[PDB]
């Protein structure tokens, strides 16, 4: 583990309805 | 004539000694208007270039082993990654503050407030708080429409309840945005077809507390539309935000557009959109109502951040151009009233942000 630097599946349901 | 917003230049990158093949998504990220970072091939010492944007003529240019570099919003605390390994670095201090080794890889990543880095691998989305020896949480797992794609954002509201990812595809001639917005209270995610989205706080008029909105654009397959939404149960003493659907417009020269970019005033109501082809449109948050609508860039304005001292939003384009767009607060009201012929919204707008004008009645 070196420096990077030198400084020196899910549950679908509906939350909103977009239908107007 | 006197226009509804006011354009500023901050920068030319290429001034500063920047190669335009690194100023693009993939090597240059401006996380908030304080810093902009620039991944740089140089021989080949792989380096990062810091602007500090109240001192831009004196940049650093420090070594990397990174494939990506995002600073804090708010401090000089760099952030860095190769892989699976993330290392968090005060560079006043040539400091490591902080380290994690993940799982899996780590695809895309953004800061979501001033202490927490959000991190998106190929199947889960975390959030990794800076407190101490916190390593990242996990708030979600990822959908089905978002694998394949490109994720270009991840955006969260104020209380960090309302979560939602962006990715892209390429379909048939179009770039197709997907988006899965997350509850973490409800535990329940929606896959919806978006562009440009961003999360607003909006105290209604008649009303105790604040609403919190969610507004995205897309060009979906209708055309260009905008929807600005409540998101959650209203609370209590609080009429429920009605639901804003209005059309975003592309002319017949720019018919492969699309919105890439959103940014939203809280200071004067507004929702600032940027397409790809660099078409800045500005709307009201409270009813959707296009205020202006033109053409900022020549090339593809790739980041935006929100602009703290104007209110406004800043982006960068392909060829490095810091370029800045904010509320003209003496003249949006008296373009609203006269040149876009709606006295009623210049009103609104008036009493609602404090704005000058209202004396035209």
């Amino acid at each position: 583990s070196r420096p990077l630097i030198d400084l020196m599946s899910p549950v679908v349901g509906q939350l909103i309805d977009l239908s107007s | 004539q006197i226009l509804p917003i006011r354009f500023q230049e901050h920068l030319q990158l290429q001034n500063l000694g920047i190669n335009p093949a690194n100023i693009g998504f993939s090597t240059l990220t401006m996380e908030s208007d304080k810093f902009i970072c620039i991944r740089e091939k140089v021989g080949e010492q792989a380096q990062v270039v810091i602007i500090d944007m109240n001192d831009p003529s004196n940049p650093i240019r420090r070594p990397i082993s990174a494939d990506s570099a995002i600073m804090n919003p708010a401090s000089k605390v760099i952030a860095l990654k190769a892989g699976k390994t993330l290392q968090i670095f005060n560079i006043e201090m040539k400091s490591k503050m902080k380290a994690h080794t993940m799982t899996d890889d780590v695809t895309f990543w953004k800061w979501i407030s001033l202490n927490t880095v959000a991190l998106v691998t190929d199947n889960a989305v975390y959030h990794w708080s800076m407190e101490g020896e916190s390593q990242p949480v996990k708030m979600f797992d990822r959908h089905s429409s978002l694998a394949g794609c490109q994720i270009i954002n991840y955006r969260t509201d104020a209380k960090q309840k309302w979560l939602l990812l962006t990715g892209i595809s390429a379909q048939q001639n179009r770039v197709v945005g997907a988006m899965q917005l997350y509850s973490v209270d409800r535990k329940v995610s929606q896959p919806i077809e978006g562009h440009a989205a961003s999360f607003a706080q909006f105290k209604m008029e008649g009303n105790a507390e604040e609403s919190t909105l969610f507004c995205f654009a897309v060009r979906g397959q209708a055309g260009g539309k905008l929807h600005i939404i409540e998101v959650g149960t209203p609370p209590t003493g609080n009429q429920p935000f009605p639901k804003k659907a209005v059309d975003v417009f592309f002319p017949p020269e720019a018919q492969n557009d699309f919105p890439v970019a959103m940014q939203i005033s809280e200071k004067h109501d507004v929702v600032f959109l940027i397409t790809k082809y660099g078409y800045i449109h500005l709307y009201d948050l409270e009813t959707g109502t296009c205020i202006y609508m033109n053409r900022i860039s020549g090339e593809t304005i790739f980041v935006t951040a929100p602009h703290e001292a104007t209110a406004g939003i800043i982006g960068v384009n392909r060829k490095g151009q810091v370029l800045s767009v904010c509320v003209e607060e003496e003249n949006i009201i008296p373009y609203i009233t006269n040149v876009l012929q709606n006295p009623d919204l210049a009103l609104r707008m008036a009493v609602r942000n404090n704005l000058a004008g209202a004396e035209e009645l």
